[PDB]
């Protein structure tokens, strides 16, 4: 019939043609009742608060503070040195550098050789 | 810009609208008729009846609070609390 | 009809840029003035040759009158 | 210099012994007038330095150093003032103490004329800086990065000072114009590899290098609005300063021996601007800027020509007037909201519309805006290293992409779009942050109508 | 960010560093103050300063 | 928008909302009015023929491949509305939108120059600080002692209430503000 | 007025550990799925869909 | 508790104390006296004054000399028809190379 | 003018067509320059005139700076550090006057192309060879001393130049 539609990572499935938007289990109406009752429940208390007469300031935001604790601080407590953390480590961290000193060494070796033999076209290079 | 809505023509274009369907029986409509309990009308009609108020009026109305509008006075009053009009 | 605008505070923005003006133009336009009235009544010196047996000073070195003051 | 040494030591008992709320009145008038003062070192010779004395000198490269440091002292205390409103007059005045004695050793630093002292002085720039650091702090970190930062000094500095004490038993004298002078030609050797290395590495320590960097963000983050524009504005210029001045006597082993810096500073200037892509911290994102730019002068010094080394010093002096903007625009939001993550606050153009223009303009002159002094110096740097090399122009390219994409992502991020909605103690801007912010931007549009005033002995 | 500048550049000099020193302080320091222990750590030390060195 | 969501969305939520769609799509297509009309018809023809159907697995299955239809056959640029979400004319005046906290931090000689908006203001302050408690009190009663099932929230029960929750939807700032 | 609790913490091992990440992190045990322990540096924190 | 400790006080407001404050002082002359100093001193004294001190400060770096002195040895050198840059820049006959 | 030296910078002697109009249409620049010299010119001369009239009565001078040569770092000797410095120094002096000189032929070379217009290639011949001259004896003298160039370095560079010199002529000879 139709083409089917193939999604990617960055071009993802749509909601229309997931095929357990049409397989609803018994269990899965009770799980979409816990997770809107979860975010009613956030909903109200973040509503009390802002609808409070008496609150001047910022409504801290609990799921912010672990977002940006978790980016930051707590990275390297739960790094372990693994095999896989060590090869990317190591290729990401000293591969480039590597590879820039090989080309710009290549590169000067060039120039000084032509240099040397006299045979490079250095008139007018007044400003160095 | 554009000269401001009022409830009067907003009730007056929406009524309009609807004397202008052919389902419904222009003499028997009221702006407080139901669409269904008392127009005889159906879900699929009642998607349309919006639609064309969507295309009078030039904006959308989502479809989680087009289901709820049963009503003419009902489409009246979300139009005008949309924008944003009070007299 | 007319419906209030609701604005954040310019007062304070507005003060802060006519205080700063002020005070830019406090002593700025004087200097201008200065400057002006220095260039067309003092003008700048002319290159002379040094007269012999002459040992002149760096003021006297210098063109400018603002400079050389 | 002593005109200008006294005057801070009397700076000294006058915040002292002044009344309880007149001192940072005292302070501010005090420190203007004292930058007014050093604004006479400017007029420079065309052949060699202003010899004051055996002890003191200034040059072409010193003076404007000088003239930053006693510009941004009364900012600093503008910006204290600010945040010390609940102090005790006896913390108020240690505060205010601490920034003093750091001005003075900065003077002293830039302006002294042997090695030794030299060191001494710009190792006693860290007393006061771990002291606010670690006194003045907000966080919990504070602790740590005062650690972090003084023992990566300490363990750059110290083989200085080996190496220094050596070359003076070898020569006879650490004075930098007998050093100048008497150069001699440096051999390919181990010995001679490992005295290259220890100042080399001593600086590029201060600079910082990218690898050894770590200390910056965690320092600048965790200080206080004064340290923070005094770490980012000044101290992160005695590296450079250093650099500029003890490679007289490291020829001709340099040529060979700035490939591995050349390689780390270009990659790590790459990978810093990236770091600010990805930045949910406002701090942290105007230190690894303050890092990548400093990566770029690493780069200007180790190429070493006559036009890499103006490019090095136009860069270091705008750089030093941006990111001070920058900290003090950050903080001014941060005392608004008590946070540093970027994207808790949004739509400050519609709620502080003066506010907005200083960003807008701080943010413009952070990127590569012709004609201002960064881009003269940016440029400078960016030809000197297409003449050391032509792919140099590939690396620089991608950096100044980089740079302008996190700098007009960190303003859209912070001004536009619409306001949090729960926000509601944004109160007005202040007459002192307004004027704050002016006295940060308007010194740099002068510059960039007089840019010789900064282009180094070189020029 | 993660993986360079939060990870191992921090492994490499400062958390390597730290803990090698925290390791030898608690060698060294782990003593349990006996008098019979550290003379006969004496007599070693002039057994070898007496052999070694001439 | 002035809705509170529910947990799914049921077999007829979904059909009527591919109507829709589906719809809105064919005008996109078919740019003329008659067109429109004759294929708009056609498409309600073909829904009327499967509006009986009392097997609930197999409209299931037609929803379906309805669905799949109509992602193969949907407009690359359908048409939309200037000030809905896709639009051109969308979000341009929340630069232009200021709250009344902002507004009251107002110096005295500004406020001075609007003498009886201000008047009114401070009325309706006072009548929100007045109801706050009874709000809340309303709003414990009535929850379940588990938590909020739902985002919907009650009216006033009461003569002399005021709907809890109600300061940021009354005060909101208009559509066209500036 | 986050407490020393609300933070984030080291891979859940255990079902009870991962119920009490769960429960943190304001999300049903069900759905609460922590990124893989390679040492990367997530820790507990969850896995959400790759959307935007 | 583990501590008798303060409750973390409220921001403290200079806005609602004193409406026409600069946000330097508590106190309202303190404050006024504060901005006004640092503006007259900063602004017209330091930008103003500096500014123009630095741009009519002595051409100590001998620009307009060596100008001078240029065009005077390209005048001399031309008139002459000596070559206009000299090819050494020290005396060969003063220099002595190595056997 | 006399501000400057005509034989320092040089200018062709100019040229201008006289006009031959062939129509009766009257010219639009015409009638524009008459304007502009009506509205524009006679103001600024008066202004002037009265400048120049007020400078005339504070007639003052200034004088260009001459220095007296000094012994080079050729003739200083080794570590003698007062002989070495005023060699430095006029080495320096030297090198800025050296680089004026060079702006100046530059100045000469783009005034001249700007000047030929679109027959610059062929009429700006003469002016190309004296720069390529002077730009390649100011490269040899001062190309690559470095960012902390001194006459040390300078006169070692002439010391390889001329040792590199004199083998060559005596491979020639050979
Ligand atoms: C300035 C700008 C920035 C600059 C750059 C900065 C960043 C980059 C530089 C730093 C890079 C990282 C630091 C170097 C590596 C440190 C690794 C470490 O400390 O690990 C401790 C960490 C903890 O030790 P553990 O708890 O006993 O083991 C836990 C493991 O999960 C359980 O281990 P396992 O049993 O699963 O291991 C299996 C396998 C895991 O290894 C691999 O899968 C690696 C495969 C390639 C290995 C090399 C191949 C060639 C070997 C023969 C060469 C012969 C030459 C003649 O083991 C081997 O292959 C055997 C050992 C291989 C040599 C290791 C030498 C050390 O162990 C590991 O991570 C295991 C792997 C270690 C080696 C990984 C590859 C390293 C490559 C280095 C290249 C340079
Ligand atoms: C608040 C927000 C913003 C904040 C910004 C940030 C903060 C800034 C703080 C202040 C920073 C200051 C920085 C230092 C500046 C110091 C001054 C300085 O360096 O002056 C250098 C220099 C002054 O020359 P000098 O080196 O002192 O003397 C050399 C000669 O000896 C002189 O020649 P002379 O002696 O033969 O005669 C010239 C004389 C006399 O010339 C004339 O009289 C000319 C007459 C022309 C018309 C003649 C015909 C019409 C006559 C009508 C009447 C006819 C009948 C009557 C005739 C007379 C009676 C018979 O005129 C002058 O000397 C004028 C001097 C002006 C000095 C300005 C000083 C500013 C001080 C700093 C504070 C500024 C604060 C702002 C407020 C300023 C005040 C509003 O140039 C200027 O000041 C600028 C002149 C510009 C003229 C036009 C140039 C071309 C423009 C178009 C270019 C292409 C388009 C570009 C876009 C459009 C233009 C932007
Ligand atoms: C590890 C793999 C590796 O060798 O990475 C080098 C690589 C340097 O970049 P490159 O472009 O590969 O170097 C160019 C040539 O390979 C090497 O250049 P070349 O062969 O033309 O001759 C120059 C060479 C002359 O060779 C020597 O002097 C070798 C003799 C022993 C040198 C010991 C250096 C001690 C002082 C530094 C201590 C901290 C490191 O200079 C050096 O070796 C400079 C030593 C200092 C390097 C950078 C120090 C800061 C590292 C910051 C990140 C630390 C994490 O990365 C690092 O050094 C940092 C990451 C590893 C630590
Ligand atoms: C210098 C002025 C510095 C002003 C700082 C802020 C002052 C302030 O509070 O203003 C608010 C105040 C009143 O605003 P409000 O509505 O009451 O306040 C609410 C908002 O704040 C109202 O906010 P807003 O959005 O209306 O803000 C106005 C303005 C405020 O923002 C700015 O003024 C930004 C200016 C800094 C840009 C930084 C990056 C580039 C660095 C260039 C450095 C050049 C230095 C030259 C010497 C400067 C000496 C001070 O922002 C913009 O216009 C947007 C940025 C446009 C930048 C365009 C730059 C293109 C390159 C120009 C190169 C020119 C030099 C080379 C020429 C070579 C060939 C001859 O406005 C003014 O006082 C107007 C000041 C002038 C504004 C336009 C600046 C044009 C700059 C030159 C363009 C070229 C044409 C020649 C113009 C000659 C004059
Ligand atoms: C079109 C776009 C135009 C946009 C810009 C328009 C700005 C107005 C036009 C330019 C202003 C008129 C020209 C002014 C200019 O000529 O003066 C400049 C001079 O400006 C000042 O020198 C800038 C001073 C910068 C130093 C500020 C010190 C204040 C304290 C700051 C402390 C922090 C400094 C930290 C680093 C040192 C350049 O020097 P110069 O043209 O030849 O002076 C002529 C006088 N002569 C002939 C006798 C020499
Ligand atoms: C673990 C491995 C550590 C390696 C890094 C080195 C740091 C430890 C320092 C210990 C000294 C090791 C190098 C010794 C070099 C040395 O002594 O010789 C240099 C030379 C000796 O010459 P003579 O003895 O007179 O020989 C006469 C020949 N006829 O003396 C000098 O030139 C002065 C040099 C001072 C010593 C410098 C040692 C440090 C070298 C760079 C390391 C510092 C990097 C800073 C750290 C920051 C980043 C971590
Ligand atoms: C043979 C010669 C070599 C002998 C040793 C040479 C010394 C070289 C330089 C040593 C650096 C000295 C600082 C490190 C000392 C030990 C640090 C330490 O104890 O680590 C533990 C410590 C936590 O324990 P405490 O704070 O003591 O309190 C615990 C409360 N429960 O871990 C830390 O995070 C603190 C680390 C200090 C800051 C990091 C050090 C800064 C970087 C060091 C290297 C600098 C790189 C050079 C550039
Ligand atoms: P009202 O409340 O009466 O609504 C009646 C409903 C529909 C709720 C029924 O009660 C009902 O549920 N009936 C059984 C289920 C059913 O009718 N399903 C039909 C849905 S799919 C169907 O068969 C028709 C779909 C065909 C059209 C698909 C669109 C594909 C083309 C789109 C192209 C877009 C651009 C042209």
């Amino acid at each position: 019939s139709f083409p089917k539609y193939k999604p990617s990572r960055l071009a993802t499935l749509p909601a229309t043609l997931d095929p357990a938007e049409y397989d609803i289990s018994p269990e899965t109406r009770k799980a979409q009742a816990e997770r809107l009752a979860i975010r009613s429940r956030l909903k109200r208390e973040y509503l009390l608060q802002y609808n409070d007469p008496n609150r001047l300031g910022v409504i801290e935001d609990p799921a912010l503070i672990r977002w940006t604790y978790a980016r930051s601080a707590n990275i390297y407590p739960n790094f372990r040195p693994t095999p896989k953390t060590s090869l990317l480590g190591a290729l990401f961290g000293i591969g480039p550098l590597f590879f820039w000193y090989y080309v710009f060494k290549t590169d000067r070796d060039k120039k000084e050789k032509l240099i040397q033999e006299g045979k490079l076209d250095q008139t007018f290079n007044i400003s160095y | 810009d554009a000269p401001p809505l009022t409830l009067e023509a907003i009730k007056d274009r929406v009524l309009y609208v609807l004397k202008l369907y052919d389902k419904i029986d222009p003499e028997k409509l009221s702006v407080n008729s139901h669409f269904m309990k008392d127009l005889g009308l159906d879900s699929l009609d009642q998607v349309e009846i919006i639609m064309a108020m969507e295309d009078e009026f030039g904006f959308e109305i989502p479809d989680i609070d087009a289901e709820k509008l049963m009503c003419p006075q009902e489409i009246v009053d979300y139009i005008a609390d949309k924008k944003d009009v009070y007299e | 009809k007319r419906l209030f605008i609701i604005k954040p505070s310019g007062f304070y923005d507005r003060r802060f840029l006519k205080l700063m003006r002020f005070y830019i133009l406090l002593t700025g336009i004087p200097v201008a003035i200065g400057i002006t009235l220095v260039n067309v009544f003092i003008g700048e010196a002319e290159l002379a040759d040094i007269p012999e047996g002459y040992v002149p000073e760096h003021w006297e070195y210098f063109k400018h009158p603002i400079s050389r003051w | 210099m002593l005109k200008i040494i006294i005057p801070t030591t009397m700076l000294l008992p006058m915040t002292w012994m002044s009344k309880h709320n007149m001192i940072w009145i005292n302070a501010t008038v005090h420190s203007l007038l004292i930058s007014l003062i050093s604004l006479s070192l400017l007029n420079q010779l065309g052949e060699n330095s202003l010899n004051f004395s055996l002890t003191f000198f200034s040059d072409s490269l010193s003076a404007p150093l000088l003239v930053l440091t006693t510009w941004l002292l009364p900012l600093m205390l503008m910006a204290s003032q600010s945040h010390l409103s609940k102090e005790t007059t006896t913390r108020k005045k240690l505060y205010i103490t601490m920034l003093i004695l750091l001005q003075l050793f900065l003077i002293m630093t830039f302006t002294a004329t042997e090695l030794i002292l030299f060191y001494i002085l710009f190792e006693a720039t860290l007393v006061p800086t771990l002291i606010i650091i670690t006194r003045w702090g907000n966080q919990t970190e504070r602790l740590n990065a005062g650690l972090y930062f003084l023992f990566y000094t300490l363990a750059g500095s110290l083989p200085l000072l080996v190496a220094l004490v050596y070359i003076q038993n070898t020569t006879g004298s650490l004075n930098f114009l007998i050093i100048h002078y008497w150069s001699h030609p440096l051999s390919n050797s181990w010995s001679n590899i490992f005295m290259w290395l220890a100042c080399i590495m001593a600086f590029m320590v201060k600079m910082p290098l990218y690898g050894l960097h770590l200390w910056l963000p965690k320092a600048h983050v965790e200080a206080p609005i004064a340290g923070s524009m005094v770490l980012a504005a000044v101290l992160l210029k005695l590296g450079g300063y250093g650099m500029m001045r003890i490679t007289t006597i490291l020829n001709p082993l340099t040529n060979y021996m700035a490939y591995p810096f050349l390689m780390l500073s270009m990659w790590g200037m790459i990978m810093t601007s990236s770091i600010c892509l990805r930045q949910t911290d406002l701090k942290s994102l105007i230190a690894y800027s303050s890092v990548s730019h400093m990566a770029l002068v690493i780069v200007a010094i180790m190429i070493q020509t006559p036009w890499s080394f103006m490019g090095a010093t136009a860069l270091m002096i705008a750089h030093g007037l941006t990111s001070s903007m920058l900290f003090c625009l950050a903080n001014t939001n941060y005392e608004r909201v008590h946070s540093r993550t970027m994207i808790l606050a949004r739509g400050l153009q519609t709620l502080l519309p003066l506010m907005a223009t200083w960003w807008l303009v701080a943010s413009l002159t952070n990127l590569a805006l012709p004609p201002s002094i960064n881009l003269i110096g940016e440029l400078f740097i960016i030809t000197a290293s297409f003449s050391w090399s032509n792919i140099t122009i590939i690396l620089m390219g991608m950096n100044m992409m980089i740079t302008a994409l996190y700098s007009l992502y960190m303003l859209i991020t912070t001004q536009r779009g619409k306001y949090t909605h729960h926000i509601n103690n944004i109160k007005p801007s202040f007459t002192r942050e307004n004027a704050l912010m002016a006295l940060h931007i308007l010194p740099l549009l002068l510059l960039t109508l007089n840019p010789k005033m900064i282009l180094g002995p070189l020029y | 960010s993660s993986l360079l500048d939060l990870i191992w550049l921090e492994t490499i000099l400062p958390k390597t560093t730290s803990f090698i020193q925290m390791k030898m302080s608690i060698m060294v320091s782990n003593q349990k103050g006996l008098i019979k222990l550290y003379f006969l750590s004496f007599l070693i030390t002039i057994m070898i300063s007496m052999t070694l060195f001439n | 928008a002035f809705s509170a969501p529910a947990a799914y969305l049921t077999h007829q939520q979904k059909v009527l909302r591919l109507y829709k769609r589906a719809l809105r799509h064919l005008e996109s297509w078919c740019v003329h009015r008659d067109k429109y009309r004759y294929f708009a018809c056609l498409m309600r023809a073909r829904f009327d023929e499967h509006k009986n159907e009392k097997d609930m697995v197999k409209a299931t299955q037609l929803l379906r491949q309805a669905e799949e239809e109509f992602w193969y056959g949907q407009h690359p640029q359908p048409y939309i509305f200037p000030e809905s979400p896709g639009g051109t004319s969308y979000e341009r005046y929340e630069c232009y939108k200021v709250p009344e906290w902002c507004l009251d931090d107002w110096h005295p000689s500004e406020k001075a120059m609007y003498p009886d908006y201000f008047a009114k203001r401070e009325q309706w302050k006072r009548l929100r600080r007045e109801s706050w408690e009874r709000e809340v009190k309303q709003l414990q009663e009535e929850t379940p002692p588990g938590g909020p099932r739902t985002e919907a929230l009650p009216p006033a029960r009461k003569e002399g209430d005021l709907p809890p929750l109600w300061w940021h939807i009354v005060t909101r700032p208009r559509e066209r503000p500036m | 007025h986050v407490t020393k609790d609300m933070f984030p913490g080291p891979y859940p091992k255990t079902p009870e550990e991962r119920a009490a990440a769960a429960k943190k992190y304001n999300m049903r045990v069900e759905d609460y799925e922590p990124y893989p322990d390679d040492g990367m540096g997530y820790g507990d924190y969850p896995k959400l869909p790759d959307r935007s | 508790i583990r501590l008798q400790e303060d409750p973390d006080p409220e921001d403290e407001n200079l806005y609602e104390k004193n409406p026409d404050s600069h946000g330097y002082d508590k106190d309202p002359i303190v404050d006024l006296w504060n901005m006004r100093v640092v503006f007259f001193f900063g602004f017209s004294i330091v930008l103003v004054l500096g500014s123009t001190f630095v741009a009519y400060l002595p051409d100590y770096r001998m620009q307009e000399w060596a100008r001078r002195e240029a065009e005077r040895l390209v005048k001399y050198r031309e008139a002459n028809g000596l070559p206009l840059m000299e090819s050494n820049c020290f005396d060969p006959n003063k220099i002595q190379l190595p056997e | 003018p006399d501000s400057w030296d005509k034989d320092v910078y040089p200018e062709p002697p100019r040229r201008t067509p006289a006009p031959a109009p062939q129509t009766s249409l009257p010219n639009p620049v015409t009638y524009l320059t008459k304007i502009f010299d009506l509205l524009v010119d006679r103001p600024v001369t008066l202004a002037r005139e009265f400048i120049e009239q007020q400078h005339a009565k504070n007639r003052y001078y200034y004088y260009h700076r001459e220095f007296r040569r000094v012994p080079d770092i050729t003739e200083c000797e080794e570590k003698d550090i007062l002989c070495m410095f005023e060699a430095e120094m006029q080495w320096r002096r030297d090198y800025k006057v050296d680089q004026e000189i060079v702006n100046i032929i530059q100045e000469r070379l783009k005034a001249c192309q700007q000047r030929e217009g679109e027959s610059y290639r062929q009429n700006c011949a003469k002016e190309l060879e004296q720069f390529t001259q002077v730009s390649k004896a100011f490269q040899d003298r001062y190309s690559d001393l470095g960012a902390h160039y001194s006459a040390r370095k300078c006169l070692a560079k002439q010391k390889q130049r001329m040792l590199a010199e004199r083998k060559a002529a005596k491979e020639a000879a050979a």
